[PDB]
């Protein structure tokens, strides 16, 4: 159950955008939005 | 109908109402379910949803903020309420018996089991409703109507 | 963009001296005096403070939210 | 993600106001 969450451009609010849906924020109304960091094991070697 | 487990199915919790603060067909998809509105000490009273009304007082509910109340009624007593007082607890046995007694005293015929069964699917089919029409514009308009502009990363845009 | 943690040449810790350097320069000490005040004998480590550019400030100016 | 209640977040009352 992953509705694919995005982050608005200027508002920096979370939005739930599913397939076959417009890419806009729940408020204001922009056309830019980024994704959220993955949930994988981002491990680095301080080298 | 005489069980609380089957009645709690259409119980609109406080977390679900946050996703239909500005979705159309509100009066058609909400009118019919029951909520555990808090009166206040820990006693609760289930009431029927008769319609929808907009109150002149604006209040913030966690992250979002709305000014739409909920015209409820418990047998005969009716008055204006708000969506912030609704609790997430289920209909206990005592509250269920109290609601049944209130309904029997008011005379309103209790809903039917098949009615509840065919109404509970309304919220399910509305949750997964694709936003393909032109409702996002109305949603953002109704939001910005109350959400003040300066906040926050659009100060330059507002000045321009 | 940000003060290094050590000197590329020597290896002495220097990230914990940028704030002290700014404070000493703002009080009254010049650079040649504030450097030896902090304790940077070798000239290889004084460059980390005489030449370090501080762009993290401009970077933070682009606040994401609020 | 239906209702992440986990109880709740202190629900206000009507008469309390
Ligand atoms: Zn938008
Ligand atoms: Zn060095």
């Amino acid at each position: 159950q992953q509705p694919m969450i995005y982050i608005c451009g200027e508002c920096h609010t979370e939005n739930e955008i599913k397939s076959r849906d417009p890419i806009r924020c729940r408020e204001c109304g922009y056309r830019i939005m980024y994704k959220k960091r993955t949930k994988r094991l981002v491990v680095f070697d301080a080298r | 109908v005489s069980l609380p487990e089957e009645l709690n199915r259409v119980r609109l919790s406080r977390h679900k109402l946050e996703r239909w603060c500005h979705m159309p067909f509100f009066a058609k998809t909400v009118t019919g379910c029951f909520v555990r509105i808090g009166i206040g000490k820990p006693v609760y009273r289930v009431a029927e949803i008769t319609g929808v009304v907009e109150t002149a007082k604006v209040y913030q509910l966690g992250g979002t903020r709305t000014n739409k109340g909920l015209q409820l009624r418990h047998g005969n007593d009716q008055r204006v309420f708000r969506l912030e007082f609704v609790s997430n607890q289920e209909f206990t046995e005592s509250e269920f018996m109290k609601w049944k007694e209130a309904m029997f005293s008011a005379g309103m015929q209790l809903p039917t089991l098949d009615e509840i069964n065919k109404k509970e699917l309304s919220i399910k089919e509305a949750l997964n409703y694709k936003f393909n029409d032109q409702d996002i514009e109305e949603i953002v308009k109704e939001k910005e109507r109350f959400r003040k502009a300066p906040p926050n990363y659009a100060m330059k845009k507002t000045q321009l | 963009m940000i003060i290094p943690v050590r000197c590329f040449t020597c290896g002495k810790i220097v990230g914990n001296k940028w704030e002290a350097y700014l404070g000493l320069l703002q009080a009254e000490y010049t650079e040649g005096d504030a450097l030896d005040a902090l304790g940077l004998k070798r000239y290889c480590c004084r460059r980390m403070l005489l030449a370090h550019v501080d762009l993290i400030e401009k970077l933070l100016n682009y606040a994401p939210l609020e | 993600t239906s209702t992440y209640g986990r109880y709740g977040s202190q629900t206000p009352m009507y008469g309390s106001g």
